[PDB]
């Protein structure tokens, strides 16, 4: 992301492509390193009534 | 017959229920008790047998099962061991106080029924287990024992007629599990008060290990009424299979709580307004009643209007006559508080012995107390339902099934209930 305009020239004419847009080194669109704590679903045995494990 | 009640005193067997005659032995004598026992012995057991069940006579205990044939099992030739009448006065349903009021104003009536009953079994003796609270009563039975044995009444040639009975009583020490019928026996023989699993059954295998017949106080004092009168007498009372008269104790909201005699399959109605005073408040004040002790489902109000007072009415409207101890709830009670106390009365009682009712009932009462508060889900109501179905049936006796029945009553006529006291908790919280 740091190549002056000079560079982005040369080397997107040498390649053919605009390289640029598709930069293979991650900048700040990764995700956040640290996120919010998860609230997992349960399953469908997850029942108090009409949940007899001879039936499942 | 298509209408039954307003029975007349002149058919009325409990004639010093309230205890406004002598109940001792010439009081009893001057109302026909004791009278010719000795021609009734005689006739045979065979003949007692018979007119016991033309009598069409249910268990009065709470289960209801035909007295002559039960009674029939004993009627079978010696092996050696002597045979037993046990006799249950543990009296300990809540909501019933019937037999509490024969044993004390209407002895002679038991200690006659017990002698005939026994007769009829080829017993030796008979074993009265009155619970141990009742020690004014128990007293007031052995007083009218002793007045037996000294007319010659019971014991050695009892009556004349060269049969030996003698009647024993024993007191109880505060249990009610020990009203069922072999936990009753595990009792009397020093034990504690925990059933035992069948067969063998007690006609074979009983007290001491002996043959033995359990009957209810109330079973036993009209067997002397019916052979006197005779079996077609008694059947003349009452719906077919639901035949004679039976002691009603009406407790609860009515104005006037009180122990009556009536024809079985009296409306309920009619029961609670002619002899109780009505509900208190007014009928249209009437939410659910318990027909018959705290171990039959309550009934809402809408059953209560044309529901008749006996073992197939009751059970068709899915609860059943049990002791006829009608408890009345009337619209200011707090219904599921009312039912969460009879659970916690049934955790009580519980003896332990086996473990749907010694886990399951505890688990049922921790629910009951959380639902009294609105502190639980709705999909809770339908676990307890399932859970309450997991020990009916699967108990050694049937106090698991008498602490199921009152907890799917509750939740059969009063879901609503339930879920609006926990919407109003969730939303206060
Ligand atoms: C011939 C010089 C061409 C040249 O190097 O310009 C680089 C310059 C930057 O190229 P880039 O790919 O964009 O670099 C990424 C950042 O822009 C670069 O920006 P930056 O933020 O990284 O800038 C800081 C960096 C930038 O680096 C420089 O200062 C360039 C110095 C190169 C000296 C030649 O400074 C340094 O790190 C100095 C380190 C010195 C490295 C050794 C260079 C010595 C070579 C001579 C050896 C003789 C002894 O390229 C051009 O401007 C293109 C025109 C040059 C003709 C080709
Ligand atoms: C928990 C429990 C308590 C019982 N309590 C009594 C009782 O107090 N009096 C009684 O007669 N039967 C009681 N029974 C019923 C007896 O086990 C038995 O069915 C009855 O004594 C049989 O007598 P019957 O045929 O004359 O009704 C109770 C049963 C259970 C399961
Ligand atoms: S059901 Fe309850 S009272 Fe009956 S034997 Fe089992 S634990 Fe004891």
């Amino acid at each position: 992301a740091s190549a002056t305009r000079f560079i982005q020239w040369l080397r997107n004419w040498a390649s053919g492509r605009d390289l640029q847009a598709k930069l293979q080194l991650r900048y700040q669109e990764i995700s956040k390193r640290t996120q919010p704590p998860p609230k997992l679903p349960v399953g469908p045995s997850h029942k108090l009534s009409n949940n007899y494990y001879c039936t499942r | 017959k298509t209408s039954f009640g307003s029975l007349k005193d002149e058919d009325r067997i409990f004639t010093n229920l309230y205890g406004r005659h002598d109940w001792r032995l010439k009081g009893a004598q001057s109302r026909g008790d004791w009278y010719k026992t000795k021609e009734i012995l005689l006739k045979g057991p065979d003949w007692i047998l018979g007119e016991v069940k033309t009598s069409g006579l249910r268990g009065r205990g709470g289960a209801g099962f035909p007295t002559g044939l039960k009674w029939s099992f004993m009627n079978k030739p010696s092996d050696g061991r002597p045979k037993y009448l046990v006799v249950n006065a543990d009296e300990g349903e809540p909501g019933t106080c019937k037999d509490r009021e024969i044993i004390r104003h209407d002895p002679h009536k038991l200690v006659e029924g017990c002698l005939v009953g026994g007769r009829a079994m080829g017993a030796r003796a008979a074993y009265i287990y009155i619970r141990g609270e009742f020690y004014n009563e128990a007293s007031n039975l052995q007083v009218a024992i002793r007045e037996a044995y000294e007319a010659g009444l019971i014991g050695k040639n009892a009556c004349g007629s060269g049969y030996d009975f003698d009647v024993f009583v024993v007191r109880g020490a505060g249990a009610y599990i020990c009203g069922e019928e072999t936990a009753l026996i595990e009792s009397i023989e020093g034990k504690q008060g925990k059933p035992r699993l069948k067969p063998p059954f007690p006609a074979d295998v009983g007290v001491f290990g002996c043959p033995t017949t359990v009957a209810n106080v109330e079973t036993v004092a009209v067997s002397p009424t019916i052979c006197r009168r005779g079996g077609a007498w008694f059947a003349s009372f009452g719906r077919e299979r639901n035949s004679g008269t039976k002691l009603f104790n009406i407790s609860g909201h009515v104005n006037n709580p009180c122990t009556v005699e009536e024809e079985m399959s009296v409306p309920l109605k009619e029961l609670i307004e002619k002899h109780a005073g009505g509900v208190t408040g007014g009928w249209d004040n009437l939410l659910a009643v318990i027909p018959g002790g705290s171990s039959t489902p309550l009934i809402p109000k809408s059953v209560c209007e044309t529901v008749l007072m006996d073992f197939d009415a009751l059970i068709q409207a899915q609860t059943g006559l049990g002791t006829a101890a009608v408890i009345v709830m009337d619209r200011s009670t707090d219904i599921v508080k009312a039912i969460a106390r009879l659970i916690e009365f049934y955790k009580h009682e519980s003896c332990g012995q086996c473990t749907p009712c010694r886990e399951g009932v505890d688990w049922m009462n921790k629910v009951m107390a959380r639902f009294v508060r609105g502190d639980a889900r709705p999909a809770e109501i339908d676990s307890l339902w399932e859970i309450s179905k997991q020990i009916e049936g699967h108990t050694i006796c049937a106090l698991g099934d008498g602490a199921a029945w009152p907890v799917q009553g509750l939740i059969r006529h009063f879901r609503p209930e339930l879920e609006e006291r926990m919407q109003q908790f969730a939303q206060q919280h």
